[PDB]
This record gives structure tokens, C-alpha cells and sequence, in this order.
């Protein structure tokens, strides 16, 4: 449980320090919330993801709730078929937050969403 | 959770019928209960097929026919021995299905 | 397993819609077939896999499945669809059980029966058996309870009833109830009567003879 | 099934409520959908710096 | 053309042995299991036995196991059903069915093709009819045919001259095991005493011809 | 309606747990009752309304309902519950149907039968019918298929089997297969044999006599 | 104490008539409908007929409708079941059930109290047994009791002196309509030719006593 | 809305079985189907009673038995007439139930 | 339709001027709209009705809108008992979020029951 | 069935968002103003508090 979380921060930190610009990165938080929300009861599954969602935003350069809403829908949406729908559910959170906040959608080439999902799938499948 | 529960609400009762009745075969000691258990097991096998994956059940149903034919002749001992090979085939489908969902 | 089929006899005119319900005892997945047996000929397959239409039959026949409850629906009857329909499950080669059987009949307006009573002939009494006959002609529907009263005492166990099929011109049945008594028992009593209780009759009518 | 369905609507509303109260005050803010966190060395003060900003605009 | 024809049905003493053969034409028995289903006169279909010639398996109904012995012959392309120790409840029409082999669509086809069907009846004895007239009181009169076996018997009025209003009720099996049917015809009461109505019955198995006249 | 009860026969020793399943053809709400018939006596009521307990019976008996599937459960079979249990539905006074009937039997280790063959007596041949007897003593379980072969040809239709009930000491059955042949048919052949196929036997045993 | 007792069961010719009475004691028939259920020998229970004396209603099973006529007499506090045209399949033990009236708990009780039950058997003739010996380390010998009617017959070896290992198989109704059971006993082969084994059969209904001696 | 929908999930299918079979009775014209329809109807009446209101179903079940008794004798015309009075009592239980929920 | 809303405001004002337990006349108005209308329309109309009461009252905006929104979702006598409980759950939810009875329901029930 | 649950979350968000945008014991009693200046006074307060 907490063992993976500590390694998650170190692995995420290393990616941030040296990331190839213009290229996607694995969503290490998505592959962690899904693991906790899979076996746990649905009442606890949704609550656990929301707490993880806030933790990502508190440690990230973003407004609070931008990722918390995304991960809450990701856990609710959620094995390969479920992950693809779960990953699609998270991005539905970003568009919901962006439209509700009435902000400008940044440019998103198709490489970034597909790249994040494929890299994240490489981490979720072993776990 | 919703995507997984869609598969659970569709095929899990079919797989639960096969696993529950597979213990009856390993426990029953007469041809009257082995034949009855395989009848329910076959009824779910056809039902699960409707919902390569389809071709994976033609082997399973074929093995139920092989075990049911032996249990119909009155050889309860052979039927329980011939239903053991069904356990490995059924376990492979569950491992393959949970990977897909 | 067991296979219950209802209704066991239904009536519908040309152009009407007919629904026949078949319910299996336990789950049979989608292994149900429907047959159409014309009187005196081999059954013909209509629906297989409980929902697919067998090639070669008119498209009006249709099938359905709701869990363990099945249904054969005819979109519009025609004078060539009046026969017995059977519900079969074929879960395994050695577990095949057919339904009771649903018969489709022509529907027409109610017609009252005309009751006749025939005393046994003197030739028959020579052998040693007497058989009175109650006759009903050109009535609809089929159900017509014929009860025999001998000395105003109800008789049970010694009556045979035979009903003819639908006619080809007016579509009316005809029932014949035969009461069989030994010569010794026939001579003891003196009054015989058969009563008919039918929808076309406002009150039961009894035709009686005394001898 | 009723409670988990109701819980989704309640928690989603709480998440969006925190978003409106924590939007950056500078007009025309560029968003970063990429899930990149902060370096572990700076996490000692990064959490404190970000939490205070949310708490500043939360209470009144 | 795919078709199946049966043979061998006929009168048999109770406790005797009868052999039914299902000659299959247009296909091979090795590719399709052959099933036997019987229909008691006026009742619903019932399953009897089956043989899968490809595998050699064989099953029977609970009410028939231990008496019937069904075998198939690929060389002659037929399936034989040997019936032993027949009782009074084995009178029926035996149909020969066909059924595909799992897996694939042909298994789902069920009994797609059926045989003509051969009638097997167990009998104690055969005797000719004894027709008794029914005295008329529109007046209705008829001739009652009692204690005749086996079916069928044809009733014609005035050597077929009269065919309007004539009803011939289906034969009903009595307790003793012999059928007995009655036929009636409604005629106007004005002509009841002017013409003679003669009822004649023909029984082919017994070669019995009786000419009975009905009088008021 | 129709009622199906399974299993038709189960074995369990003292203190074991037994579950009997009864599934109705159509919905009967909660009108299901369970009876216990000791051999040769009137049935006794155990469960009424499919979930209650009749006053005066041991508390180990329990009932359950799951949709249209009913269940009787015995916590521990004391040596007084080895009888036949019938599943009844009572949806209406005129639609009462009972189940097939589950029989509970004692369990013991498998024992192979000892097969004996008895030629027909000389006195019996005077009457005109010869009846050979194949005897099996002290075997278990009850299932034992006895096939009669005459001149290495299988015989079917003229063999009657009567199985005694479990003994009060060793709980073993005993089967007696009798093959009935007319005197004319008996003299035509020379060799008779009955084979026994049982779990306790590694290979089928054929005790035969030639005469 | 609530109890119900039946009577009238016994031998009846096929096609004859028999009357069964269910004398109810400990309650009133007007407060509880009485049902009749029969159990064929070696089969499960089956419903037959019922009467609701308070309302006067009456229904029969589809297999016996038109023959049986069930009536109740509150004055004598009994319930009768008149049986006519008995066939070969009506041999059973007829239990007289009891059932409450809707609404309330007594309806949910179902058949709480049952009668003792009377055995009704249809017979064409009664005759004594014909015992035939079965000629024989353990060796088994026995006597075959064939073509006897009706039940029961008691088989004792050496007038009850020898009772170790004696098996008396339940009688099986043959095709001809007569019961036939065999009794066997296992004895050591050393004493097979030393002591004489005598098999005796008692048939109370036919007053037949045959003392058969078995020899190797 | 959640509380109202909870009531529908409990007894509404029972009232659908009662009403749907109440139209077959007035449409069928033979005692074979009237008795068959009432048999399914009674099983639903007892089922709904399980889930003063309970005393309401004792009147409903009592009237089903009275109509089923007439249809048992073969008087199909009287059974349909007697099932008409059943509709008014069934309709009253609807209005009484919707007021409580 | 709109006649009740017009009568709702005037009747509410008269009670306020002559009270020291008051009928939540906006709860019964929202439930009446939330009953016949589909769930999509019922939830939206309840929010506007709750907001309208909030605007004309000396309270923080959105306090009553949340209370009626949950009341409409929670929601005949059995439903109203739970529906009223749902509204007060919303009030305690918003009060705790900002970090800050029987008579009301019974008086309100006297208005919802005829309607 | 899924859409109304989503609409509940969205509408409830505005109610909570406006709660912190216009925030003393709260008045749980539903007593509207006696029968016009209340609407104008309350509406202007929300706009003023929104800017700050």
C-alpha cells in the first residue's frame, strides 16, 4: 500500500526532472488509484481515489480538483477493456473541469493522450 | 468499477455455476448426481458462449459431452476422472477472460 | 427436465395474432425448438435456437426468450396455420423433452347444441350389453359437460365421450357420449337421461326416455 | 447500489467546488493536463506553498 | 433429397418382439445421430432412444430402458430399433429423427428432418364389427359399431349416396381394448318414413361386410 | 404446475450436513412444504411456508427460498433422519403436486459383491418356465449393473431386479436378478452367464454355468 | 388428539367399485377441507381429490376425473371417496390429509395431519405360492417363491431356527400380474452336506403352507 | 425520487402480474385459460402480501379463490363475471398503496 | 401552475410578520414539480425554486438551493418523510462545509398532501 | 439514469460554490421577506462579494 506510494513519488520526480519535451509521460497516479479502487469495496473505492486525486494536485502545479475530479471518475469508470474505459473517464474529468471553470483548452496533439495511456498501461498490467 | 461490473453482471453467474457444480462432481458418488451436475454445467456453458473466445467454449462443451457420455453409461468413477481435465480448461478461460476485461 | 406449454388450446380467426408461451423447468440457455404437426403427418421444424427462423417457412413465425421463458408468436394467422404446435428443448442428446402441445382452432360465433338420446336397440340386448347414446350436433365451443342421470342418480365411470374435429364448412364440433351398462343393470332401472350444460344454452336441457 | 451512486454525485460536486475557489487570479491561465508532480527534494516546501494558496482563497 | 422412411410397424402380441428400421437416404448416418420419438394416439410427442453411430454411444428413456435395443448399420445406411417385451402403453407412431453433431450450427438445427412414421400397436385379438342400429325418435339416426379391432372402419350410407350431415366420430378405445365408434346423420322428419336408410361398414383387416338397416 | 426435486438419492453418515434442492416450474410465492416419510408409515410435516418450522420437530431441520428455488437443510443427521423427504407445493386446494422424493442412506466403505449363479430346478422345468437367478450379497453402493448373456448374446426385456434395503448391521444391499425363459427357449441354448459391473470390482465378474 | 382413520381398502376386481371412508376424530370437517392422496407402491405421493364441506366444492385430479366421487357427511363427521371403474394403475395406499381454510395460519400449515392409509389392490385372481428350490468358503442356497398373490408371504428357514444371513428380497410384480420373491441364505461349504436346510413358506390369504427341502 | 423508485422495485412487478393476467381472463373464452391465468394471479397476490394493508390482500386472495372455484367447475362465463368484481378491489389497493409510499 | 408560486410568496410573507416552526412552502412547491416531471427536469427546477427562496431571504446564496436539490432527489407519505429528511441533510452538509425541525415538516406536510 | 446523477453533481456544485462566494448562525427557517427592496439589496451583495 504505502510502499508503492513512496516509490511512486520518487519515480514521478525523476520523470519530471528529465522529461523529453514534446513527448508524453506515464500517468503514475492513475495506475495507483485504480489498484486501490479495484479490490476495495465500491464505497471505499470512490473515496480512496478522491483523496489520491487531491494529493496529486497539492503536489502539482495545478488548481485543486483538476485531477481529483478526473481520478474520481476514473475509479468509477473502472481488465484491459476496463482500463481503456477508465483512462477515457479521467480525460472526461479534465474537459468537465475546463468547461465548468470556463477556461481555454490547451493544444493537445493525439500523441499526448495515447502516449499517457499506453505508458500507464505498461505499469498497471503487472499490478 | 462500472466497466468491470458490466462483465460481472453478464458472465460471472455463468462462471459461478460452472465452478460451484464442479465441486459436486468431485463429491458425488453415483451416476445420478454426476449426470445431473453436468446438465446444469452444460446449460451454463451454452449460455456463457452467447455473451477465439467463442471457439474456446466449443472445446469446453465438447469435454462436457465426453464426461456426460461416460456418466450416462453408469461409470461414475470415469466421469469424475474425466471431469478433472475440464477443470484445467475452465480455469484457462477465466484467466483469459479476466485479462480481456 | 420438464417443459410446460400453455395455453393447451386457443382459438383465433384469420388475421389475428397468436402468442404461445413455453416455460422450461430449469435453465436451458437458448436450446428450444418449435414444431408444427398437421393432423396425421410428421412434425416440421419452425424455430431453432429459440430465436432463429428455419429456412423454408413463412416469415410470420417468430420466437423469443426471456430467461427461462420462451414464446412463439405468429404475426398473422392464415388458413394454413391451424395445427398443433409443440415446444421442444434439446439441451443434450439424451435429455430431449417435448411440450404438452398447443392446438389452434378456428373461432366463430357461439352455436347452441341440439341434444338427441338413442335407446339401445333390441338386437344389442341379445348379446347382453346395453349402450345408450347421447348425441350433440353442430355446437361451439368444444366444452360441453354431459352428465348421465339414472333414476335421478348421477352415473360416473361408465361413460365414453368422443368429439369430432372441426367441420370444413361451418366449423362446428359434434359430441357423442355413450353410457355402457350390463343387461342386468339396465333392466333394474326405468328412467334414463343425459343433461347438456353449454354456453349456447341458457339452461341445461335434458332429453330422457323411459323403458 | 443507491449509496455508491449517490456518493459519486456528492464527491464530484465537492471536487468542482474546490476548483472554483482555487482558480488562479491571473486572467488567461494556461493549463497543464500532464500529470507531472514536483521533485521529491522540493516537496518539503512545495506542499506547504500550494496548500497555503488554496487555504488563502478558501476561508473568508 | 434428404428423407427418412421407417418400416416394420404392425400388430404384435403383448410381450412379443418387433423390429423397426429407419432407412436413411440422401445422407450418411455417421455424420448425424438418429433419434426415435413416439407419439401415442391423440397425445403429445415423447422421446424413446437414440444412437450416435460415429461414437457408438446409446441412451434410452427412463420408461423404456432395459427393453429396447437400438443399433445402427453404416454399411446399409439404416438404424434398427429392436423392441422387446412390449406392453399396452407402447402403442404409438414411431418417428425417426435426425440431429447434427456438436459443434457448429448443425447441432442447433435440432430434429430438422423427420420420418414418415410407422404405427406399432399391441393387440390381443382381431374380430369383426358388430353394428347395432340406433332407432330414430329433424330426426337423427345412425348405426353404432361396437367391439371391433383394429382400425379403421368406413361407414357409408346408401352405398355412398348420402353424404350431407353425416358425422363419423373418432373411434374410442374401450376398457376391453377394442374400439367402438358411432356414426349419425340428420335427415328431415318428413322423409323419415318414405325412404329406407341403409348403413354399411367395411373392415379391411377382418374382411367383414355388414349391411344394417335403421328403422323407426 | 410441476415440481422437480433433486437429488433423487443421497448418502451421508451421522453428523453430516445435507442439502436438498426443490425448484418449482412456475412461481408459487412461498407455498412450499417438506414432508418426511419413514418406510411404511404416514408422512409427517416438517416445514410449512417454505421457511417456518412445524412445532414438535427437531430444530436441525431448516428451510430456505431463493426466487422459485427452495431448499431443505439438515444440520446434523442423527440416526433418526434416514427416510424419504418429499417437496410439496400448495398454491391452491386443486393444484397440489409433490416432488419425486429424496432418500437419505447411510454411507460406508465400498465392498465388492459376491456373485452366485443358480440353475433352474428340475421341478420348475415341469411347469414350463425356467427362471435362472443371479445373486449378489453384501455389496455397496447400491448401483450394480447386471447384464444377462446367453450364448454370448445380450439379453434384454426378460430380467427383473429386486434390491433389498440396507441391513441394520453392515449397511449393505443385496441384488437378485432373475431371467425368465420359456422351457422351449431354455433348451435351445447351452451356456448362460450374468456379468456384474460394480465399483468394488476392478473388472466385471461373470459367473456362468453350461447346461 | 387429532387423528384420522381410513377403511374399506382391500381386493377389488378390475372395473369394480370400492368405497373409502375417512372417519375424522378430534375436530370438525366443516372447519377443515379433507384431501385424499395416494402413493403407488415404490413411487412418490400423488394428489387424488378433495372436498370442502363448508362450501360444498369438489375437485379431482386430471388423471381420475369422472370416475371418483368424493362426498362428506358432517353428521357422521366422515368423508367418503367412491371409486368406480378401477384400473390396474389405481393400486396404492390412500392417505386422508387435512387442510385449513383461508385466511390465517391454518391455511399455511398444509397437510399437517395425515391418516394411517388403506391399501387398495386390484386383482384378477388369488392363488397360493409355488416354491422351487435353488441348488447350491461360503455357499449360498435358497428357495424361489414364484407366481403367488397377494402380499405378503413369510419365509422362514428351519422353522426360524436358522436366521443368520437370511435375505428376503422385496416382491416384484411380474408381467403376468403375480408377485414373486426369492429368499437366500449363505452357509459354510463344510456343513453344506451335513445338515438339512428346510425352507417353509406361509401364505395367509390363500391358506397355503408348503415345506420345501433344498438339496445340492 | 429515490424513495418512490424504491417502492416500485418492491411491489410494482407484483401489480404488473395481477393486471396483465386480469386482461387475459376477460379475453379468454375457455376454462383452461381462466384457471391458468388465475393460478399465476394468485401466486402474485401472496407474493405481494409478503412485502391493515396486509388484511387488504386477504380480501383479494379470497376473491381469487372464489373466482377460481367457479372456473374449476367449467363455468367460464361466470368466472369472467366474478373476476370483474376482483378488479375494483385490486384498483383500491393501488390507490391505498400510492398514498402510503 | 404559476398561480401557486404567486400565492406562495404572499402567504410566506404574512407568516413571517406574524410568527415568534414554519411551513417550508418552497419544499412542497419543488416536490410538486419534481414528482410529475422527469428526473432531469425535476432536479433543475428544484434548484431554481430553492435559489429563489434563497435570494429573497437573509441567508447565504445556495444554502436553500442545495437543500431542495437533495430533497427532490431523495423523494408518497413514506417518500415525503424521507424527502424532508434529505433536505435537512443538505442544510447540515452546507453548514459543515462552510464551517459555521419537526414542526417545519408537519406544517409542510399539511400543504404537500392536498397537492 | 446516469445523466440525472451527473446533473445532481453539477447543480450541487453551483450551490456549494455560491455558498463560499457570499459568506453568524445561519437562519434555517424558510421565511421570505414580507411583501421588493430585498431582491435588489441581496442581489447586489452577491455581486460585490464576488469581486472581492
Amino acid at each position: 500500500a504505502l510502499v508503492y506510494l513512496v516509490l511512486l513519488l520518487f519515480l514521478s520526480g525523476l520523470l519530471q526532472a528529465l522529461l523529453p519535451e514534446g513527448w508524453p509521460a506515464p500517468d503514475l497516479f492513475l495506475v495507483y488509484a485504480l489498484w486501490l479502487a479495484a479490490s476495495r469495496p465500491p464505497l471505499l473505492g470512490l473515496a480512496l481515489a478522491f483523496l489520491v486525486g487531491l494529493l496529486q494536485d497539492l503536489l502539482g502545479f495545478g488548481l485543486l480538483g483538476l485531477h481529483a475530479v478526473g481520478l474520481l471518475l476514473a475509479a468509477y469508470a473502472y481488465a484491459l477493456a476496463a482500463f481503456a474505459l477508465a483512462f477515457l473517464g479521467k480525460w472526461f474529468g479534465y474537459f468537465l473541469v475546463a468547461y465548468w471553470l470556463r477556461l481555454d483548452l490547451p493544444a493537445l496533439f493525439p500523441w499526448l493522450p495515447l502516449g499517457e495511456g499506453l505508458l500507464s498501461l505498461a505499469f498497471f498490467w503487472p499490478l | 468499477h462500472a466497466a468491470v461490473a458490466a462483465a460481472e453482471a453478464t458472465i460471472k453467474p455463468a462462471f459461478e455455476t460452472l465452478n460451484d457444480n464442479l465441486k459436486v462432481i468431485e463429491k458425488a458418488d453415483n451416476a445420478a448426481q454426476v449426470k445431473d451436475a453436468l446438465t446444469k454445467m452444460r446449460a451454463a456453458a451454452l449460455d456463457a458462449q452467447k455473451a477465439d473466445f467463442r471457439h474456446g467454449f466449443d472445446i469446453l462443451v465438447g469435454q462436457i459431452d465426453d464426461a456426460l457420455k461416460l456418466a450416462n453409461e453408469g461409470k461414475v468413477k470415469e466421469a469424475q476422472a474425466a471431469a478433472e481435465q475440464l477443470k484445467t480448461t475452465l480455469a484457462e478461460l477465466q484467466k483469459r477472460y479476466w485479462a480481456r476485461t | 427436465i420438464q417443459m410446460t406449454q400453455s395455453p393447451s388450446s386457443l382459438s383465433a380467426s384469420v388475421g389475428d395474432r397468436v402468442t404461445i408461451t413455453c416455460r422450461a423447468s430449469q435453465s436451458v440457455s437458448s436450446a428450444v425448438a418449435w414444431y408444427q404437426q398437421k393432423p396425421g403427418k410428421a412434425p416440421k421444424l419452425l424455430i431453432y435456437s429459440a430465436s432463429s427462423l428455419y429456412s423454408g417457412v413463412p416469415s410470420r413465425f417468430s420466437g423469443s426468450r426471456s430467461g427461462t421463458d420462451f414464446t412463439l408468436t405468429i404475426s398473422s394467422l392464415q388458413p394454413e396455420d391451424f395445427a398443433t404446435y409443440y415446444c421442444q428443448q434439446y439441451l443434450y442428446y439424451s435429455l430431449v423433452t417435448f411440450g404438452q402441445g398447443t392446438k389452434v382452432e378456428i373461432k366463430r360465433t357461439v352455436a347452441a347444441p341440439s341434444v338427441f338420446i338413442f335407446p339401445p336397440s333390441d338386437e344389442q340386448l341379445k348379446s347382453g350389453t346395453a349402450s345408450v347414446v347421447c348425441l350433440l350436433n353442430n355446437f361451439y365451443p368444444r366444452e360441453a359437460k354431459v352428465q348421465w342421470k339414472v333414476d335421478n342418480a348421477l352415473q360416473s365411470g361408465n361413460s365414453q365421450e368422443s368429439v369430432t374435429e372441426q367441420d370444413s364448412k361451418d366449423s362446428t364440433y359434434s359430441l357423442s357420449s355413450t353410457l355402457t351398462l350390463s343387461k342386468a343393470d339396465y333392466e333394474k332401472h326405468k328412467v334414463y337421461a343425459c343433461e347438456v350444460t353449454h354456453q349456447g344454452l341458457s339452461s341445461p336441457v335434458t332429453k330422457s326416455f323411459n323403458r | 447500489h443507491l449509496l455508491p451512486r449517490f456518493l459519486l454525485a456528492l464527491l464530484l460536486a465537492l471536487g468542482l467546488a474546490l476548483a472554483a475557489l482555487t482558480r488562479p487570479l491571473a486572467p488567461g491561465f494556461a493549463l497543464s493536463f500532464s500529470p507531472l508532480t514536483a521533485f521529491p527534494l522540493h516537496l518539503g516546501h512545495r506542499l506547504g506553498q500550494n496548500l497555503r494558496a488554496a487555504w488563502s482563497a478558501l476561508s473568508a | 433429397e434428404v428423407q427418412l422412411v421407417e418400416s416394420g410397424g404392425g400388430l404384435v402380441q403383448p410381450g412379443g418382439s418387433l423390429r423397426l428400421s429407419c432407412a436413411a437416404s440422401g445422407f450418411n448416418v455417421v455424420d448425424f445421430s438418429l433419434h426415435w420419438v413416439r407419439q401415442a394416439p391423440g397425445k403429445g410427442l415423447e422421446w424413446v432412444a437414440y444412437i450416435s453411430s460415429s461414437s457408438g454411444s446409446t441412451s434410452y428413456a427412463d420408461s423404456v430402458k432395459g427393453r429396447f435395443t437400438i443399433s445402427a448399420d453404416t454399411s446399409k445406411n439404416t438404424a434398427y430399433l429392436q423392441m422387446n417385451s412390449l406392453r399396452a402403453e407402447d402403442t404409438a407412431v414411431y418417428y425417426c429423427a435426425r440431429w447434427g453433431y456438436w459443434p457448429g450450427e448443425p447441432w442447433w438445427k435440432a430434429f430438422d428432418y423427420w420420418g414418415q412414421g410407422t404405427l406399432v400397436t399391441v393387440f390381443n385379438q382381431i374380430k369383426g364389427p358388430s353394428v347395432f342400429p340406433l332407432a330414430p325418435s329433424t330426426a337423427a339416426l345412425g348405426c353404432l359399431v361396437k367391439d371391433y379391432f383394429p382400425e379403421p372402419v368406413t361407414v357409408s350410407w346408401n352405398s355412398g349416396a348420402l353424404t350431407s350431415g353425416v358425422h363419423t366420430f373418432p373411434a374410442v378405445l374401450q376398457s376391453s381394448g377394442l374400439y367402438s365408434l358411432s356414426s349419425v346423420v340428420t335427415v328431415p322428419s318428413s322423409s323419415l318414413g318414405t325412404q329406407t336408410y341403409i348403413c354399411n361398414v367395411n373392415h379391411k383387416p377382418s374382411n367383414t361386410k355388414v349391411d344394417k338397416k335403421v328403422e323407426p
